[PDB]
């Protein structure tokens, strides 16, 4: 019932699994999140930040740090939080940008205001559509987990940028 | 395992549409409106004890390719791009649920609008409707009979049975459960697997799928005469006393007369019958049957290309490049090299060939002379009717008629062993 | 009546065995043969040598229908359909079903007529349900076979089964009819030809036999005995799903050899209960006093299956630990032992709380309103103080979903005067009891997020808060059962998948000593923390000595540090103790999610639907309107269930194995599971029997096949079908021996839209569906086809097709008006007939002008020539019709042509060689009709006979448009031949199996004709029960 | 040759199903008991139920709004034809104001 | 439908037709002899009611109600109650439907 999360590139003990329990976390002043949302929210904030600070010369513990959703799909509504976190998971993991500074100590109110814009209202205009089935990536993404990770992640022809 | 769950539909026979229309559809549909008929089939054919037959039936063949006809034809609805379910209808009819639960006829609203347009040979995979992507079990329950509808729809003649031995597949449970099923027919124990599979999918190396995969074999080294009651297989053995009738039984038997020697590794290949007999042999459908509810939980070796038809090739968890070729046999021809092989082994005389052959001529004359008829009778239907247009059972050509490949086929599951 | 349902079901009746013949249609001899006869000397005949015959010899002989008229049965189904000879009246048959306001014994209402066939074909599939039984062989000792085994049956009066079994056994001296026919047969081909013998020194396992029967009864019995087959399961399978329904403490046996063949048919589809769950939740909705004895019951189980029982004592000695002096007015220990107040009876309330977890999509368990305090809280009241202490430990175990919001308004309530927060409104204030707070609607905001609440105004419940919403226990599953035999019933869970609302954690030895890492005392611990927080206040105090205020600390120490069992023996024994249980449970478990403090997640409806609405066919669209609430609330005491928290103890000296392993021995003997399963089937079974029957006489959403259209029926209306649905009812509990309630909650209501499933609705909108599939029905199967045979046989059955011309015809010819010549009929395309309907009006004449009557072109003419009517214009205006008309029928050159579409007919003989006239049958038949009914049509027929005769006049008045004779058998069986009037010989047809030499023994020619000699299976299977063959280890 | 009617009024057909909102009274009867459900739903306008009783009503409702009567159609359909049937036989002639 | 046979003739005398004008002047007259008395009209309406009983096929029956429902009390402790207390309400027992 509540979502199952995975990582493709480097797990950190080998293939697994993650299964989120109904706490929360009502740290953040004026929302409440689930354990699956809150995981979901740091892992896509690291890989934007991951993304800002690269450097051609220098190497990373992991190509890819954001989460992706597994199983559960059918108990998340489309106006809810972990829909929209996984889009923009999506989007981290293509190589997209936020256009505002991401602090290097993160605060409770930073994190409000974050949430707040992903709620507020409005529609989707990128391309990219979440899919429990695989990763995808666009046909000219600068990523380069395809060539060196041979499990989950599957390159389009067509689905450009 | 199996990783993809791709399947094919049925193709037009030179008419305009798929060969079914309302007044058939409406007879599958006459006790239950779900197009997953696997179940109500086997009440039909009766356990295999006599030559079912109807009006608009009349065959087992014809109702297998009926209901083949009817999935292709109506599963295209929720497969287009857009994957609506309940816009639009195809031949009066529309879906209850997002979940294909069953069908229902269609308001008025629908009725008014035109009805959707099929096409013939289509390639489609389970994952990509969402509602079946997203529960699995769901999705492995239609794609046991999916694959039955595949089998028979992939080449141009009857359906396609998996013959496999190895001698690591006996176990302990293995024989504690093989033990239970002696004198029992085949399509008993086809019968209880078909519900047993039906009720919960079964695991890659589970007891029931070595099971059932055992009992393929027997039945099959039984059929060409390899093994008998003076040789058996770990002193099992199916036993027919009217080889060559219209209605065979096969009988599982135990025998301590010997063991045949048998050499260690894995072996297998795919059979298949090619002459038209097969639309009134209930064991042959059953065989495919039961390789098509095993295809969910397991992965088999790839059919070649060049043993299919052009537009079947290059499925992508179905044919392959330089995969296995298919066996194909026929008939009457494979009752003489049954015959033969039990003569020379010693365990029977010329007289008792002499008169298995000649029941065997006259069961073949009666089938053949009834399907020719059948497919007069549908001719002229399809003349008179322009809007109808269907098919009772599947067609054929005469060049089907004759032998081919039967001793090859013969000769190599005799060398399995 | 509805709790005993609920609680036990009767076991219908499935395998039956008939050891008679598998036939249902009898030839008879109406009239009488002319032995005696002064051309044959009568030495000719073998009627005279006394040689038995397998046909009568008579004149006429002719079919009729008479079901398991040769059957040797050990059940009986008592449904039969026992047809008279064509020479007398069948009416009754036709008048059974709405023709209660039908006056005459004579006469039938022809609207009625297609709601009685169908009826009566359900009753002729019903009463063969049968299985064929293996009885026993004999070898010839006469040449009249080729050394043939011939078959005995049981019972007296053997000598005339032989000869009517088996025609081809007879001598050929003779020339005669019967004599041509049995010498056309093959001789090879009588007897049993297969036999599976596999065991020495046993019976064979099944035969397959030559023998009189027809083809329609075998194909029904081959659907049935497929339909068992697939039912079959073996010894083994039994072995593992026992073993695996009992977690490992029970271990039962199997044999291992070759062994006869038993019938054991208990393995079904998931859908089938999953249908009989539906069906069961809308027969319990909204009613307490159905659901509490499921409660009952399930708690005193537990009682028997547990090793945990409660000691109150563990409190009362902890209280006597600290002394208080004799110069004080109020104790703390005191107040403890007056308010939680133990007696060890209501140990129940405990019990009851747990069984609760297994229905929380039905149930919802709620705390008792007398268990808050009488007039409010204040913090003031030592009394208050331990009684919201009691709530606080008590509501967790209960289902309510609004449990946390119940304990902070609790808490909030008793600081009324002390600290304040804000509400919603005025309604819901801070004062408002807190039992009212029991929606998701009345949860208010401050209590969701932190910031609504000042930390220097409320610091109390701003840590009460944060202590709720960070350490509520937290939900769980386990895994349960053997779905590879009893399938699952779960709906909206995954099989196999328990859920609870506790954490659950399994143990690592088999002897404990306690511990206190369970979640339970963790709680407590919380509680007990913020307790003494509020009481070491300074503002609190000024009343109370400071030697009190460390005495409340003292016992808030003391409860904090029992000896309590009970929270370990919830997170490791109980939900193994539930997993075993709930398999054996004649109400399976049905669940709705837990959810800890998600809102947008609590529950709020749970709804079946039943029907449909007008103009939708899916049901996907007509659930979210058509669908009705289910549910109802219970009350649980909350000083019981604190009592038993605090109290549990275990026996001295604990081997949890051994404990089990001779617990549950006992209660796996019971095969109530296996019944349970079978009344499944035969609901699913009815269910889809009463749609297809249904949508024969009505418009529905189904598609079906409509064989029987060409019988008149009525503008049929809501009652009308409710009406025949009781029937059908009625029918299906007669024949499979039920005594209970059957499709009687779909019957509450319109049954032409009928439709199951279920859904249940989230608080923030989002909705789950579930529509279980339709598994298919051999019942209904077996009734089309009997249509579809019924559509060709209608002869046989006592129906005639098609309309009939009343006129005058007189000659000495000897043709049969069943099948008249062509140039007797008419038709609407006959170039000179006159077509009436609605508007018929005659006008008199006047000084020796014809009278007249009006066409539908507007012309009128006289009362002479080839006339159309419908029967309706004739029933309508009876009287007129027959005073203006009989006159010129009888005697002028009047001829009528009245459509009928079917009807029933009656059979007339005569001599030919002398006068007959027809003229009073056909009065009496047209004076007898009314508005409402019709009697039966007189026919008159001639005898055929076999040598020369003289003619004679003859008139006759009604004929039949088409072929009616169907129902004729050979005529003068035992002369060389007929020489006047109907000829007929034995068809050969029916007997294809042994007049065509090149045809294999097992073809059948349905739905056309229907064969009377074929190849039948018997068997000779064993039914045990299952503790027969299962057997474990005391 | 006028009669005036406060009710609609349609052809007689005795197969009429019996849910069918398209029928003036059954759709009113059906909004009345929407309404009620709206009315009972959140329990804000009864303070004062110790315990909850939202199922109960919700079950009352569907169980009344579902009724399976004939009332509604006979009105819609055969009490019209029966006053127009009597109306010119009565011995005080109808006087109707619109 | 209604016939009338005759023969031809013109000493046949049947005098009943007349104008709408003398029907309204009566109907004038006979609305001011009511006079706010209700004695007059009470007849009127009770026998029209009893004569439209008579022909309709409609006929009542409560226990459709009490089927839909199915409850039963076991006591008076069952105090609250939605279908119960509507049951109460309604009074299937009483069959006056004047």
């Amino acid at each position: 019932s509540a979502g199952v999360l995975v990582h493709y590139d480097k797990p950190t003990n080998g293939h697994h699994y993650l299964l989120g329990t109904l706490t929360q976390m009502v740290s953040a002043p004026p929302y409440i999140i689930n354990a699956t949302d809150a995981m979901l929210l740091e892992s896509c904030l690291e890989q934007f930040s991951a993304n800002v600070r690269a450097r051609p010369a220098q190497p990373v513990t992991r190509l890819d740090q954001c989460y992706h959703l597994r199983w559960g799909a059918q108990y998340v509504g489309e106006d809810s939080l972990t829909y929209r976190l996984g889009v923009l998971s999506l989007l981290a993991t293509n190589g997209y940008q936020l256009a505002r500074p991401i602090p290097r100590q993160l605060t409770n109110r930073w994190l409000s205001s974050f949430v707040s814009q992903i709620m507020s209202d409005g529609v989707n205009e990128t391309p990219l559509w979440p899919q429990e089935r695989y990763v995808q990536i666009a046909y000219d993404s600068p990523s380069v987990v395809d060539g060196a990770t041979q499990y989950g992640y599957v390159r389009k022809n067509q689905l450009r940028l | 395992a199996r990783a993809a769950f791709l399947f094919k539909t049925v193709g037009f026979g030179g008419l305009q549409n798929v060969p079914i229309n309302d007044e058939l559809s409406s007879h599958l549909l006459r006790a239950g409106n779900s197009p997953w008929q696997l179940t109500q089939f086997l009440d039909w054919i009766s356990l295999g004890r006599g030559l079912a037959t109807s009006a608009l039936v009349p065959t087992a063949g014809s109702r297998y390719y009926q209901m083949s006809c009817l999935l292709s034809g109506t599963l295209q609805i929720p497969f287009r791009p857009n994957h609506r379910w309940g816009d639009i209808r195809f031949l009066r009819l529309v879906w209850s649920a997002p979940t294909l639960d069953g069908l229902v006829v269609a308001p008025p609203q629908v009725l008014a609008q035109p009805a959707l347009q099929a096409q013939a040979d289509r390639v489609y995979d389970c994952d990509d409707y969402p509602f079946l992507a997203r529960d699995p079990r769901f999705k492995h329950r239609v794609y046991q009979q999916l694959s039955a509808v595949t089998l028979l729809n992939l080449t141009g003649f009857g359906p396609i049975s998996y013959v496999r031995v190895d001698e690591d597949m006996w176990s302990g449970d293995v024989n504690q459960l093989l033990m239970n099923y002696f004198g029992h027919t085949f399509a008993e124990i086809a019968y209880t697997l078909c519900q047993a599979s039906a009720n919960r999918p079964w695991e890659y190396d589970g007891t029931y799928a070595r099971m059932t995969q055992i009992v393929l074999s027997l039945f099959w080294l039984s059929y060409v005469g390899v093994i008998h009651q003076q040789n058996t297989y770990r002193t099992f053995y199916f036993q027919c006393n009217r080889r060559g009738d219209a209605a065979e039984v096969w009988i599982l038997s135990c025998s301590l007369n010997h063991s045949a020697q048998i050499r260690p590794g894995n072996r297998s290949l795919f059979v298949m019958p090619t002459s038209p007999d097969w639309n009134m042999d209930v064991n042959l459908i059953l065989s495919s049957t039961l390789t098509g509810c095993l295809c969910s939980g397991s992965q088999l070796p790839l059919i070649d290309n060049n043993s299919v038809p052009a537009v079947s090739r290059n499925i992508h968890g179905w044919t392959g490049r330089a995969g296995n070729q298919l066996h194909g046999f026929q008939v009457r021809r494979m009752v003489t090299e049954f015959c033969d092989r039990l003569r020379r082994d010693g365990v029977m005389t010329q007289a008792q060939q002499n008169q298995v052959e000649a029941l065997a001529d006259q069961t073949q004359q009666f089938k053949r002379d009834k399907l020719e008829t059948w497919a007069r009778e549908d001719d002229q239907y399809n003349q008179a009717h322009p809007n109808s247009t269907m098919f009772r059972t599947k067609p054929f050509t005469n060049a089907q008629w004759g032998r081919g490949n039967t001793g090859a086929t013969s000769a190599a599951i005799a060398a399995l062993i | 009546k509805k709790t005993a349902q609920l609680l036990h079901a009767d076991t219908p009746r499935l395998v039956t065995w008939d050891a008679g013949l598998c036939t249902s249609f009898k030839i008879v001899p109406i009239v009488p043969a002319q032995v005696p006869q002064d051309v044959l000397a009568y030495t000719f005949f073998t009627s005279s040598y006394a040689i038995q015959s397998p046909f009568p010899e008579a004149a006429v002989s002719r079919i009729v229908v008479h079901t398991r008229w040769a059957s040797n049965v050990d059940f009986d189904r008592d449904s039969s359909v026992i047809m008279a000879p064509p020479t007398e009246n069948n009416i009754h048959l036709f008048k059974q079903l709405l023709n209660t306001e039908t006056l005459s014994v004579r006469g039938a209402n022809p609207l009625m007529f297609r709601a009685n066939v169908l009826h009566m074909l359900l009753e002729f599939v019903l009463d063969n349900l049968y299985l064929n039984r293996h009885t026993g062989f004999s070898q010839d000792h006469t040449p009249f076979t080729e050394g043939a085994n011939l078959r005995s049956l049981p019972g007296p009066d053997a000598e005339k089964w032989y000869s009517i079994m088996y025609p081809t056994r007879m001598g050929t001296p003779n020339v005669s009819k019967i004599c041509n026919f049995v010498a056309s047969c093959v001789r090879n081909r009588v007897g049993r030809f297969d036999r599976a013998q596999m065991m020495n020194g046993a019976m064979s396992e099944w035969v397959d036999v030559f023998e009189t029967s027809d083809a329609l009864t075998v194909s029904i019995r081959g659907r049935w005995m497929a339909r068992l087959a697939r039912m079959n399961i073996n010894p083994t399978e039994i072995e593992w799903a026992l073993t695996e329904c009992a977690q490992g403490y029970v271990t039962v046996t199997s044999p291992y050899a070759p062994s006869v063949n038993r019938l054991m048919p208990y393995r079904i589809s998931n859908a089938e209960r999953q249908i009989s769950q539906i069906i069961r939740i809308m027969n319990i909705g909204n009613n307490a006093t159905v659901i509490q004895p499921v409660l009952q019951d399930i708690s005193v189980l537990l009682q028997r299956i547990s090793p945990l029982q409660i000691d109150p004592t563990i409190i009362s000695n902890t209280m006597s630990t600290v002394s208080e002096s004799t110069t004080q007015t109020l104790s703390p220990a005191s107040s403890i032992l007056g308010k939680l107040r133990p007696s060890n009876s209501d140990f129940s309330s405990f019990r009851v709380a747990l069984a609760g977890w297994l229905y929380n999509g039905v149930v919802t368990t709620v705390i008792d309103d007398s268990s808050y305090p009488k007039d409010g809280g204040s913090v003031t009241s030592l009394e208050n103080l331990w009684d919201f202490f009691i709530l606080a430990l008590a509501l967790p175990l209960t289902t309510d979903p609004c449990a946390p919001v119940k304990a902070f308004m609790t808490l909030a309530n008793m600081m009324v005067g002390f600290e304040t927060i804000p509400m919603d409104n005025q309604i819901y204030t801070q004062s408002r009891r807190a039992s009212a707070f029991s929606t998701p609607h009345t949860w208010p905001r401050c209590f969701m997020n932190i910031q609504l609440i000042s930390p220097i105004d409320a610091p109390i419940l701003r840590q009460w808060a944060e202590i709720i919403h960070r350490y509520w226990p937290n939900p769980s599953q386990i895994r349960y059962g053997a779905p590879n035999v009893f399938g699952s019933a779960n709906l909206f869970t995954p099989p196999e998948v328990l859920l609870l609302p506790i954490d659950h954690q399994p143990a690592n030895v088999t002897t404990p000593t306690l511990d206190f890492t369970n979640e339970l005392t963790n709680w407590r611990a919380r509680v007990c923390e913020l307790m003494k927080n509020l009481v070491d206040n300074q503002r609190y105090q000024p009343g109370w000595t400071q030697s009190l205020v460390s005495s409340m600390r003292g016992t808030l120490d003391k409860l904090k540090l029992i000896k309590s069992m009970t929270p370990m023996y919830l997170q490791q024994l109980a939900p193994v103790e539930l997993a075993v249980i709930a398999p054996m449970l004649p109400f399976p478990p049905f669940q709705v999610p837990y959810v800890r403090l998600d809102r947008d997640r609590v529950p709020t409806m749970v709804g079946v639907t039943r029907q449909s609405r007008d103009t939708i066919t899916q049901p996907a669209l007509s659930l979210s309107t058509t669908n009705t609430t289910v549910g109802v609330p219970l009350a649980l005491d909350a000083r019981a269930i604190t009592v038993a928290l605090l109290s549990g103890k275990y026996p001295p000296d604990l081997v949890t194995n051994v404990w089990y392993a001779d617990a549950i021995y006992p209660m796996y003997a019971d095969t109530e599971v296996f019944s349970n399963l079978q009344r499944d089937m035969i609901t699913c079974e009815a269910v889809q029997t009463l749609v297809t029957l249904v949508a024969q006489i009505s418009e529905t959403q189904y598609p079906v096949d409509r064989y029987l259209d060409w019988i008149p029926s009525l503008r049929a209306s809501a009652a009308t079908a409710a009406t025949f649905a009781e029937w059908v009812n009625t029918s299906m509990k007669t024949a499979f021996d039920l005594s209970d309630m059957l499709l009687e909650p779909l019957l509450s209501g319109d049954p032409r839209m009928t439709q199951l499933a279920i859904q249940y609705q989230q608080y923030n909108g989002r909705t789950f569906n579930i529509i279980p599939e339709m598994p298919g029905s051999v019942i209904a199967d077996c009734v089309q086809l009997t249509a579809e045979v019924f559509n060709h046989e209608y002869n046989l059955f006592g129906i005639a097709r098609g309309d009939i011309i009343i006129g005058r015809v007189q000659s000495t010819h000897l043709w049969s008006p069943l099948a008249p010549p062509p140039d007797l009929v008419f038709d609407r395309d006959t170039p000179g007939v006159h077509i009436f309907g609605r508007d018929c009006r005659i006008s008199f004449g006047m000084n020796g002008a014809a009278p007249m009557i009006r066409d539908e072109t507007g012309l009128m003419v006289p009362f002479e020539g080839n006339w159309i009517f419908p029967l309706a214009l004739w029933q309508m205006n009876t009287r007129y019709f027959n005073q203006q008309f009989d006159a010129w029928i009888k005697t002028g050159e009047l001829r009528i042509r009245i459509e009928m579409g079917a009807y029933p007919y009656m059979l007339h003989y005569y001599d030919p060689r002398q006068y007959a006239n027809a003229w009073n049958l056909t009065s009496a038949w047209l004076e007898e009709i009314t508005p409402t009914s019709i009697p039966s049509v007189p026919f008159m027929v001639p005898i055929s006979s076999d040598h020369d005769i003289s003619s004679a006049p003859a008139v006759q008045y009604i004929i039949s448009t088409e072929y009616n004779d169907r129902s004729l058998f050979c005529t003068n069986s035992s002369s060389p031949q007929t020489i006047a009037g109907p000829d007929k010989h034995i068809p050969v047809e029916r007997y294809n199996i042994l007049t065509n030499p090149d045809a294999p023994p097992t073809q059948i020619q349905l739905p056309e004709v229907v064969d009377l000699y074929n190849v039948v299976t018997r068997y000779a299977y064993e039914t045990p029960p299952i503790t027969a063959v299962v057997m474990g280890v005391p």
